[PDB]
């Protein structure tokens, strides 16, 4: 749980990890905690994985829905405004941390939310355990006007700043480039290799013991 | 506002033994909660030429848990004119484990080292003064995680008992696949790992990488 | 003694090619109240060692006294260059004290930082306890020791303590190269201090850095400039 | 936080810091707390950030509402024509300015603005909010809504945020019944970075918001405190 | 964790498990819980894992001492009665262990449960642990006190099946020991897969209950 | 607190719980107390647990089955009767606690004998043995040991004679009588025992 | 997910065929067991096996609904349902009752059924496994190979991790979910009283009880 | 959880205790227990409470009562006895429970047949009639009822039946045996009824 | 409460306001809190009044303990002689000046009563101090005391109780670095009658005390705040 997002010269760019864990032990080195609200806007969050992937669901077909009935592409601060007040009516419960970021007629805005329902629109943020460990990287080495190439490569750092100095963060680091005519979401970034490597070793086929074996066939 | 004084610092201590020799492996990360202190903060201590000690608990424990150890161990040595067994450091740590019941160590040690020609043999505790020899055990986060792939691989539910012949080079290859699978499985297992394997002459100390996390 | 009410702030120490370099801000806060900001927060307890802070200011005054005591104590039985306590004796001691006390339920809420030369290679067999050119020193001379509150003792090449453990630490773990200089690691230091203070409430500016080299303990008193970002914009 | 409002002889002045902390960890720096609900009304906002934001939406919600519904009908003042720096002396002084749709009859009073928070905080909400804008009928006017939902129109000056005890006598010195704007100005400035020079809750740069009878004058300061004591 | 014993027609059956769980998770599997207190008297353990593995072991020193200084061997009354005092110091400490002790002294064969807040009891077919339960229930159907030995230990068995069957925290080896008029030996250093031996001989389906 | 055992064989299910009234804790109530429900489709539920919650339940699953027996002129099916209760029970377990322990018992033309275990939380599952209350622990080891495939009635009522014995012997409340419900050839037979 | 009832469920994909394992124990407190036939794997579609694990009494409601709404999906569509529309599904089930929870830990196992020409004169294709695990309320914690719930979901993390390898034919899978299960079962003391292994293949399904450690 | 009772008369005091061990509380553990701790001068002391606790409260009496008349060529008086129990059992209960109740009985050449009966809490006080226990709410009515003054051994064992009979009856673990200590004509007779 | 100690050119100036309140009641006004510890230095005690009482009482009795024991034996100082208002503007300004037995031989320094503290109240007890006085090394020092035994010696200005807060930046301001004892008396009187107006724990009379190199001066006043805005 390490998200971060940058505000470049004409495009916004999200950055998160690839782990979820129980707490002690990892679940899956590989989860998309990036998501497609619209064409033009994607968000990351934190938090209970649960109402995290709802609210975005929620959220990403009540915008297609408003951009359907309306003829113009979302407005970023319109889902802020839809996230917070659904944030605010369940008091803190509904825990989810949320940093979205796109494009409008406006400028590209970042927005980050918070799980009691606050919002704020920033240059740069990170949530996440490992929020503190991205953030400080990303303000050493933050400008303004980044080039989308030069500001690609910052939230590399930044993630694998968490990645490596936050244990509950980790894996490969997925980017989302959200310019104004479409996006660019890269899915493996990072995380080099060259460990030990498991000896794949397969037990022989008499194997098992099986009292009894009801097989059937369907069609 | 209560200041409860046990913290857990994560890390794993892995055991296994053999016909003529024992093979000890843990990691070297200290962490605290979420963050990481340090990355090569070592767990296994020498007690004499043949028996090591590893604990896989809170690390303030495991450094006056060890250093009280050597000191008896040591104090062992003067009065008495020889090296203590294996067995006499086993029930001595019983008997300082549990010397504080009442408020115990936070710290769960495994016991290595030979006491025959060679006969590798390991003990396992936890936290209070209770042992048994064991052909493996592994303490601390991958405890949960590793514990299941050892008995797999020494026991066995397997219908036919294959791989009955155990060679060293073997078993430190499947130590070094155990040690990495809790690595990419748990969240405070560490970064590089000391592996020992207590031979008939003596300790090595022979060191490997694994993911920084 | 039992709750933390006026606290310090981060300590980070380092190590470079002509000693140790700690510094630390010099304010300590009566909770969300910097109620002083002239406090400092690194002690000399000895010719070649010195003494981090962190958390209640009363606990770590009072382990001043401790350790001070200790070093007359050993100055006074001092025959010799290498009588002298080492920083490592001194953390082994800090350890036990906290550990004895970890035991006991008043643990006296401190992650306390004790760095220093572990060597006695360059001569100050001269002791002046109430009041040339640096040398090299291979970095296993140099001894950075951390204790935490529960007796978590170890040492490193960059100890951080305090709330400087997530930032100042990303920095120092992808940054810190071995013999470093001068003034290569004060720009090290001082990126660190800065971000400390956008980000952390109970810091401030007006840095006290103290480094450690063959010569001694020195004392300098910057005002470390944070200004970055464009946020001014509406 | 720290929120201040000064009434000076043709306006009144708002100041504010801009940081929200979360436990001794600032969650992010330059976070504005004078929001505008009306062009001649501004609010400042302190207490749990989440509670004062959403008010605010739906205090602009009623501001909307209410301002065009008191739109009379026809044409009105035909013929009528009533109309009428600190020069980055504090370094990085950010500026901009704009001016009202004057004549007063479209835009609402700030007392009606007011008791909205009453008739909606009055719950188990914690905020507390301080008005500030002008009104056709009471020239220049400072309403501090308390945490339960009290207002009461302050006539001199209103404090509020962490930091405002830490000022609360400073500013009670440095007042003047009737100030220039220059005066109030540099009063607004020395109270707000005095607050932050001794509260672990002080803002990055701060916002200061004027508001007259004709227009509204915004600016952002980027400094520190240095006593020579 | 499981118990047994008998004071059958000519001796003590003693029979335990080998299951050490602590939380939900399996720790250990091959555990010790006879101890030989003495030639002639075997404890065992339950409940609290080290608070009866130390005591145990530290009444054997006392009974060691006391053999040796009298020069003739404790009786089991004896030697459960110290027991019971010195876990009796220790009431709101937390300490938790039930202890079945039996063995063979002068006046005969003797048993005796002893538990951590000093309960001291004489009896003939005691059991503890979280399945005794269990053995109790098919002890108390089949007890005789009229069995030989081949059969004793066969029931033995039996009921420790059939406690770590139903109990989650029981399983492992089976260990069932025999008490000589002059000694003990070991009988049955075990197994525990013969769930498809006693009910259920062949393995064709799920046994379904 | 109260001992509920059934038994499911190939031709029979018996059906066998104490006859006690445990309520004014401090004593009994009634000797012979009446805790089993039988439905007119050749089906039982036995329950235990709290008695006030016994009749609040139990005598509601009784009408609603003979409701829906009456509505649709078929006897309603053991497992449909046996997965309604757990769905009742289920139901208002988030909203009203029954105390109540469940063993569903009948005989069905296409399913057979069928015997039915459910806790106060309904954890509903066919079993061909079960045991309820505190004398559970002490009943389900004689019903594994003395019970075998294709038994035969008057075995079952000796293992449930087994059974009795025991909670007398080694049970805390030594419950000493026993209602007995067998199942078998087409019949509902009912006995009590004692001691 | 509690230590009451305890049972673990794991899901396991081979190279053209997936395998769902689960242990067969309904324990009525922590430390009792009552029956072993509780299987906790169901037949939501041919091709669609899901795998409760947790509170019997949830697993038992939540089954009754997903199966009610899948065959009312099915039946209103005249159409096979496919697993990633169903896996959905169950994540939304899950959160409804986001602040009273069903108290499982959900499996989801079947092929996805891609629908390419296959050929000049096919009309359907090949398999995909999709496996695909949740928790109580319901996060998709979708994964290319094993996924593991219940108590034992740490336990079981380990084992697959050290034994599972990329692909496998049915014969080949079969063995390693096995033994990736029988051990994991052994070191827990509220689960396991006996396995239920089932690979299923696109054209057959295979059932195996494994003689399982009883303890 | 343990019923004691007690019955004195002008030459007799028989008291009277169930041989149940509730210990492991979902279970009996004995079926013959031994609660009474008889001392030698014609003395006897009968606990209830927790089993762990009589053995060490009433051992300890017993002993110190023993070394008192080894010291002392005399036999302690029952007044002695009972007062002296009360003593040790206040003196621990500010430091240590003793869950104990106490039922002291015995004989004496000046003040005769004698009962005390002691709470937990040491509320030591001569009586006609104890009762100790759960049991004492449903066998202290029949010690009312029918007693009268100077009844015979005889006609008190017939009242020890009637509770005996109640408990089985009413109570709610339907205690079966039970163990009597008569003490009369210098006698200290024991008998063992059941049911 | 509120206390202040002042550190001015030629001396350190101690105030306080005198009332001791129990829950929103005062048990009563003109309560001393400028407590005498020794001829050069005094002490302004705070928080619990109960624990500051007993220490003070604790220090007096080490003070009296250290002063007769560092007494050299004989005669010094033989033919040595080093030696040397406001006017009731404050109305009802009650004062006495005692002087000193100087050269200080005898009475001993500030910061050895100071660490007294640390090594007494370094345990569960709630009690802020202020100390300030004389020495003969380090000429006038105002050492405070903080609540779990904190000293650090502040070379300017020291404030506690309640109603510091209130008077943080105000001091933080009017302060200079060598200021003559006309504007010290005026700047600690207007500190304490701020800190006062707006702070439920307002003393009554405030009790103003001056130490200086060779005399102690000690002021009451009766004053209230008007202010005109
Ligand atoms: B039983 O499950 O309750 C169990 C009893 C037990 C097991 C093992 C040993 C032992 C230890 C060391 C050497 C030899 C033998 C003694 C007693 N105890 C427990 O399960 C409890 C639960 C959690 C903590 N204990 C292990």
């Amino acid at each position: 749980t390490t998200i971060c997002g940058l505000v470049c010269q004409n495009a916004v760019i999200l950055g998160a990890d690839t782990r979820a864990t129980e707490g002690p032990i990892v679940a899956d080195k590989n989860c998309s905690k990036l998501h497609y609200i619209s064409k033009n806007i994607w968000c990351a969050g934190a938090g209970v994985a649960g109402d995290l992937e709802h609210t975005t669901l929620w959220l990403q077909h009540n915008v297609e829905l408003h951009r359907l009935n309306t003829n113009t592409q979302p407005r970023v601060s319109m889902c802020v405004s839809r996230l917070t007040q659904e944030l605010f009516k369940y008091q803190g419960y509904k825990v989810c941390a949320i940093v979205l970021g796109g494009v409008d007629v406006n400028g590209p805005q970042l927005y980050g939310i918070h799980p009691h329902g606050s919002s704020c629109l920033l240059p740069f943020t990170a949530l996440g355990s490992g929020s503190l460990n991205a953030m400080a990287v990303l303000e050493a080495k933050y400008r303004d006007n980044m080039t989308i190439e030069e500001g690609k490569n910052l939230v590399c750092e930044a993630i694998c700043a968490g990645i490596f100095n936050d244990l509950g963060s980790g894996g490969n680091v997925d980017i989302c480039v959200i310019t104004k005519d479409s996006y660019q979401h890269i899915r493996p970034y990072k995380e080099p290799n060259m460990r030990l490597y498991h000896l794949p070793h397969p037990t022989i086929y008499p194997k098992g013991t099986t009292p009894i074996l009801s097989e059937k066939i369907e069609y | 506002k209560r200041w409860y004084p046990y913290i857990d610092n994560g890390g794993t201590v892995i055991g296994l033994t053999g016909k003529d020799y024992v093979i000890l492996a843990a990691d070297t990360r200290l962490s605290l909660s979420y963050s990481i202190y340090t990355r090569f903060c070592p767990k296994i201590s020498k007690l004499t030429d043949k028996c090591i000690i590893g604990s896989s608990g809170m690390q303030s424990d495991i450094k006056t848990l060890h250093s009280l150890l050597q000191k008896k161990i040591q104090l062992f040595v003067l009065e008495h004119s020889h090296y203590p067994d294996i067995h006499v450091i086993a029930r001595l740590l019983c008997v300082i484990l549990y010397s504080r019941r009442f408020f115990p160590y936070y710290a769960f040690n495994i016991l290595a080292g030979v006491d025959e020609n060679n006969k590798g043999v390991l003990y396992n505790y936890d936290s209070v003064g209770s042992y048994c020899e064991a052909t493996h055990s592994c303490v601390g986060s991958g405890s949960q995680l590793i514990l299941p792939i050892l008995d797999n691989r020494v026991e066995q539910k397997n219908q036919l008992i294959k791989n009955t012949n155990f060679n060293l080079g073997d078993d430190i290859n499947f130590v070094k696949d155990a040690i990495t699978s809790a690595t990419e499985r748990d969240i405070y297992t560490g970064d590089k790992t000391l592996i020992y394997v207590i031979d008939k002459m003596g300790i090595n100390v022979n060191t490997l990488d694994l993911k920084q996390d | 003694t039992l709750g933390p009410v006026v606290t310090g702030t981060s300590v980070i120490a380092i190590k470079y090619k002509h000693g140790i370099m700690i510094a630390a801000d010099r304010k300590a806060s009566y909770g969300s109240y910097a109620k002083f900001q002239n406090v400092e927060r690194i002690f000399k307890i000895n010719n070649k060692t010195v003494m981090g802070f962190s958390g209640e200011l009363a606990d770590a005054q009072y382990l001043h006294e401790l350790l001070t005591r200790k070093n007359i104590n050993n100055l006074s039985e001092k025959k010799r260059k290498e009588d002298m306590y080492t920083p490592q004796h001194y953390h082994s001691y800090v350890s036990r004290v906290f550990y004895v006390r970890k035991n006991r339920i008043d643990p006296l809420f401190n992650n306390i930082i004790i760095a220093g030369i572990n060597s006695q290679k360059y001569d100050n067999n001269d002791d002046n306890v109430l009041l040339e050119e640096y040398k090299e020193i291979h970095k296993d001379d140099l001894y950075i020791g951390f204790v935490d509150m529960h007796g978590t003792n170890f040492c490193d090449d960059y100890i951080t303590t305090g709330y400087a453990r997530y930032f100042a630490l990303t920095l120092l773990r992808d940054h810190y190269k071995d013999n470093m200089t001068e003034e290569e690691a004060r720009i090290l230091i001082n990126e660190c201090l800065r971000i400390l203070y956008f980000r952390d409430a109970t810091s401030s500016n007006f840095i006290q850095i103290v480094k450690v080299t063959s010569k001694g303990v020195e004392y300098e008193e910057p005002y470390i400039l944070p200004c970055v970002l464009n946020s001014a914009d509406y | 936080t720290t929120i201040i409002g000064i009434i000076y002889d043709n306006g009144v002045m708002l100041a504010c810091d801009s940081r929200t902390s979360s436990g001794t960890f600032i969650s992010n720096k330059c976070s504005r707390k004078i929001n505008r609900i009306n062009e001649n009304l501004y609010v400042c906002r302190s207490g749990a950030s989440a509670h004062s934001q959403k008010i605010i939406e739906i205090i602009k919600h009623y501001c909307v509402s209410m301002k065009n519904e008191n739109r009379k009908k026809g044409r009105f003042h035909e013929g009528e024509t009533i109309y009428d720096d600190n020069n980055l002396v504090t370094k990085n002084k950010y500026f901009y300015e704009d001016k009202f749709n004057d004549y007063n009859p479209l835009v609402e009073n700030v007392a009606h603005i007011t008791k909205k928070i009453i008739y909606t905080n009055n719950n188990f909400l914690s905020c507390a909010l301080i008005f500030g804008g002008y009104d056709k009928i009471k020239k220049q006017q400072l309403y501090a809504v308390n945490l339960n939902g009290s207002i009461i129109e302050k006539h001199d000056f209103a404090v509020s945020g962490s930091g405002s005890i830490y000022i609360q006598s400073y500013l009670q010195d440095k007042y003047k019944k009737f100030m220039t704007k220059k005066e109030c100005f540099n009063l607004i400035l020395n109270c707000v970075k005095y607050a932050m020079h001794n509260d672990n809750s002080s803002g990055g740069l701060i916002r200061i918001v004027n508001i007259t009878k004709s227009f509204v004058e915004e600016f952002t300061v980027v400094n520190t405190q240095m006593n020579f004591q | 964790t499981t118990t047994l014993a008998f004071k059958f027609k000519d001796g003590i059956i003693v029979a335990v498990d080998s299951r050490a769980s602590m939380g939900s998770f399996i720790s250990s599997q091959n555990v010790e819980k006879i101890i030989e207190i003495n030639k002639n008297i075997l404890g065992t353990m339950a409940g609290g894992a080290a608070d009866c593995l130390y005591w145990e072991k530290y009444l054997g020193k006392i009974i060691k001492i006391y053999e040796l200084r009298n020069n003739e061997k404790i009786s089991v009354r004896a030697a459960s009665t110290i027991l019971s005092n010195i876990l009796y110091q220790y009431k709101g400490y937390g300490l938790c262990c039930g202890i079945i002790l039996s063995g063979y002294d002068h006046t005969g064969f003797n048993m005796f449960y002893v538990d951590d807040s000093g309960k001291k009891v004489e009896g003939n077919l005691f059991s503890c642990g979280s399945g005794s339960t269990y053995a109790y229930s098919i002890l108390d159907s089949a007890y005789d006190y009229n069995l030989n030995l081949d059969q004793a230990v066969e029931l033995a068995r039996n009921a420790i099946y059939h406690a770590t069957f139903r109990d989650g925290g029981s399983g492992g080896k089976v260990r069932v020991f025999h008490i000589h008029k002059n000694g003990y030996d070991k009988i049955i250093e075990g197994e525990d897969v013969f769930d498809l031996h006693y009910h259920y001989t062949n393995p064709e389906q799920k046994d379904q209950y | 607190m109260d001992t509920l055992i059934g038994l499911r064989g190939n031709n029979f299910v018996v059906l066998a719980a104490d006859t006690y009234s445990i309520n004014s804790i401090i004593k009994l109530k009634n000797d012979d107390n009446t805790k089993f429900y039988d439905i007119h489709g050749n089906k039982c539920l036995l329950l235990g647990g709290s008695i006030g919650d016994r009749l609040q339940f139990g005598e509601f699953i009784r009408k609603n089955v003979h409701l829906y027996q009456y509505q649709n002129n078929t006897d309603m099916f053991v497992k449909s009767f046996a997965f309604f209760t757990r769905k009742n029970l289920a139901y208002y377990l988030r909203r009203n606690p029954f105390e109540v322990n469940c063993l569903i018992a009948g005989y069905d033309k296409k399913d057979g004998y069928q015997l039915y275990w459910c806790d106060y939380l309904s954890n509903m599952d066919s079993v061909n043995k079960g045991a309820h209350g505190y004398g559970a622990y002490l009943v389900s080891a004689i019903l594994d040991k003395y019970y075998h495939e294709n038994l035969t009635v008057d075995e079952a009522l000796d293992i449930f004679k087994l059974c009795f014995e025991e909670l007398k012997k080694r049970f805390l409340l030594t419950q000493i009588n026993y209602e007995l419900r067998i199942m078998y050839d087409n019949k509902v037979e009912t006995q009590y025992v004692t001691v | 997910i509690y230590n009451y009832n305890g049972g673990c469920v794991l899901g396991m994909s081979g190279s053209n065929c997936v395998a769902i394992a689960c242990d067969l124990r309904l324990g009525a407190n922590t430390f009792t067991t009552v029956s072993t036939k509780f299987s906790k794997i169901f037949k939501m579609n041919n091709n669609v096996y899901v795998g409760l694990s947790g509170l019997a009494t949830d697993i038992q409601t939540l089954y009754e609904i997903l199966r009610y709404r899948v065959n009312l999906y099915e039946v209103r569509q005249d159409a096979e349902m496919d697993v990633e529309c169903f896996a959905n599904m169950l994540s939304s089930i899950l959160y409804s009752n986001r602040f009273s929870p069903y108290f499982v830990n959900p499996i989801v196992v079947g092929f996805k059924l891609k629908h390419y020409v296959d050929e000049e004169g096919e009309k359907k294709v090949n398999y995909e496994p999709y496996l695909t695990a949740y928790d109580l309320i319901g996060a998709k914690c979708e994964t290319r190979d094993f996924v593991v719930n219940g108590v034992t979901s740490e336990q079981l993390f380990g084992m697959c991790e050290s034994l599972y390898v990329k692909d496998q034919d049915e014969n080949g899978l079969f063995e390693t979910i096995s033994q990736c299960l029988l051990s994991a079962l052994d070191r827990d003391c509220i689960s396991g009283w006996g396995a239920e292994v089932l690979v299923l293949t696109p054209e057959k399904i295979i059932k195996k009880k494994l003689k399982a450690r009883m303890d």
